[PDB]
């Protein structure tokens, strides 16, 4: 019964100066009762267009909205550097009000392979009975990337926690941290630890590894 | 300006009043009919310093600011003059906010007495929309 | 100009009650319709409910039962009460006008039964000091602290370029964060590189030389 709003694409990479169109579909007709919000990193959401196409005095003219019923579109004529972030649609036709999953507007730049580095558990952590293996995958583009861990040749999923930074303010790349946490005893039961990164920049995955039988 | 019944119905549908928070188009058409006979410029002075403005006679005591009403709460955050426009955008938006309260369309006495609990669809039946 | 500001306990324990305050300035709380919107991790927004000019309310059905929105006309504030919370209610909470034109900066509320815990700071160095290319990346792993946040710096701030400090993640009720720092091979180990980690809530500050 609750109205569901589907937005696409989930993410969109463009160059400042390009124009773009974001989609938001409703599972039920909502006439013109669809609103568009912008939310940049570390900021609260800002209303850009109300009731499908009504403009808000004070909102840049490059923003406009169109559509009705179940299909809506937010258009940005020539995206500007300060326009990157999240965009969400919200309907107020029926209670409860609901939001779409949002579309991420990101900066387009040249593809860049990730710089990978693996790190073994420190002596201090092992003394406390723990064992975290860390892998950093820095300054790559695009954001799409797959990281696979392997112990003695076997893929390992449990104990893996990942962290991602937002698109880099300095060079528009992305970075990632991947950590495999085991107990000191599991750690010492195996020899080879591997961090495998598959990225668009190469059909061959980047491999970083180390053996407890060496070093 | 004074709308034709069907003309206003189409406009109200365009402005998303059909099924807004459960209220079918007919309800709003019927309401507009009894409140101002589809006249966007209709006004009505009350015993206090308040006046009803627009096609849906929205009272200035609580809903809009006319720049000269004692106790202006301006619930709709809009100049009462916007409610007299030939463009119904402002009147609809304010009506939607009003109807978003718990009492819904009961805010309009005329609607209760003349439209609530009736074949309101009759107000749009016959229109090409 | 109308302005909103959220305030309240940033930490609520499971089964307990979450309370937030929205202070309205520039206009009267009785002169508008006000709302509470929460943002869950992963950019999932939920319209919790709103209180109208009359004091009447509308609550999200999934919440209906645990939620309560009230206002105080003399203080010019309206509140949010959410009972029997669970870790699932951890989110960033915002108050905003119904019209959507004004929003508060938002405030994070975390639901956890964890107690204040100082972090363990571990050095991240290449296996066997096996520096290879022209550059080298070192790291710092901050594990098991609560609550957030911590402040991590390298060489007390003297080393600021080529750094990546990632968002903390939850690991068994506690937070873990890591920071990488890249320098030329001619920089390390000839020059010492140290990780400085401060955790205000536990009154702790620790340095870890790599």
């Amino acid at each position: 019964m609750d109205i569901v709003l589907t937005q696409s694409p989930a993410t969109l990479s463009v160059t400042p100066g390009d124009s773009v169109s974001l989609s938001c579909r409703a599972s039920q007709s909502i006439s013109n009762n669809l609103h568009w919000y912008q939310q940049k990193s570390h900021e609260s959401p800002r209303l850009l267009i109300k009731y499908a196409s009504q403009s808000i005095s004070g909102i840049p003219s490059r923003f406009s909205g169109s559509g009705s019923g179940t299909d809506f579109t937010l258009s940005i004529n020539s995206v500007e550097t300060e326009d990157f972030g999240m965009y969400f649609c919200q309907q107020s036709n029926s209670w409860p009000y609901t939001f779409g999953g949002g579309t991420k507007l990101e900066i387009k730049r040249a593809d860049a392979a990730p710089t990978v580095s693996i790190f073994p558990p420190s002596s201090e952590q092992l003394t406390s009975g723990g064992a975290s293996v860390v892998c950093f995958l820095n300054n790559f583009y695009p954001k799409d990337i797959n990281v696979k861990w392997k112990i003695d040749g076997s893929e390992r999923q449990n104990g893996v926690l990942n962290s991602w930074t937002d698109q880099d303010s300095k060079d528009s790349t992305y970075s990632m941290s991947s950590t495999l946490t085991l107990t000191k005893d599991e750690y010492e039961r195996h020899n080879s630890y591997t961090c495998e990164a598959t990225h668009k920049t190469s059909t061959s995955p980047i491999v970083k590894s180390f053996n407890r039988n060496e070093c | 300006k004074v709308f034709g019944r069907c003309e206003l119905a189409a406009a109200m549908k365009r402005h998303g009043l059909d099924n807004y928070r459960g209220y079918s188009l007919g309800n709003w058409v019927c309401a507009a009919k009894f409140e101002s006979n589809f006249n966007t410029q209709a006004t009505n002075r009350n015993t206090d310093g308040s006046t009803d403005y627009g096609i849906l006679q929205i009272n200035s005591r609580w809903w809009c600011n006319d720049g000269r009403t004692p106790g202006s709460r301006n619930l709709c955050n809009i100049p009462c003059s916007a409610l007299l426009s030939s463009d119904i955008t402002a009147s609809v938006n304010c009506a939607k906010k009003i109807v978003s309260d718990g009492n819904g369309m009961n805010a309009w006495v005329a609607w209760r007495n003349r439209c609530k609990g009736t074949d309101v669809q009759a107000w749009i039946r016959g229109c090409r929309l | 100009e109308v302005q909103l500001q959220e305030s309240g306990p940033s930490l609520v324990k499971p089964s307990q009650t979450l309370s937030l305050t929205c202070s309205v300035t520039g206009d009267s709380v009785t002169s508008d319709v006000w709302s509470w919107i929460r943002k869950f991790p992963g950019n999932k927004l939920e319209y919790m409910g709103y209180i109208s000019y009359s004091g009447s309310t509308y609550y999200h059905p999934s919440l209906k039962s645990r939620i309560s929105i009230t206002r105080d006309t003399s203080k010019n504030q309206y509140y949010l009460q959410l009972n029997s919370v669970t870790t699932e209610d951890t989110a960033t909470y915002y108050c905003a006008s119904w019209g959507g034109d004004v929003w508060g900066a938002g405030t994070t509320v975390t639901v956890s039964s964890a107690k204040t815990t100082a972090p363990s700071v571990y050095p991240l160095a290449p296996v066997c000091g096996d520096t290879t290319g022209s550059s080298v990346t070192l790291g710092c792993l901050v594990k098991g602290y609560f609550p957030e946040p911590v402040t991590l710096t390298w060489n007390s701030g003297s080393l600021s370029s080529g750094v990546h400090t990632f968002p903390a993640v939850l690991q068994s009720d506690l937070y873990t964060l890591s920071s990488s720092v890249t320098v030329t091979s001619s920089t390390w180990p000839s020059q010492s590189i140290t990780c400085n980690v401060a955790h205000p809530a536990s009154s702790t500050k620790v340095d870890k030389k790599i």
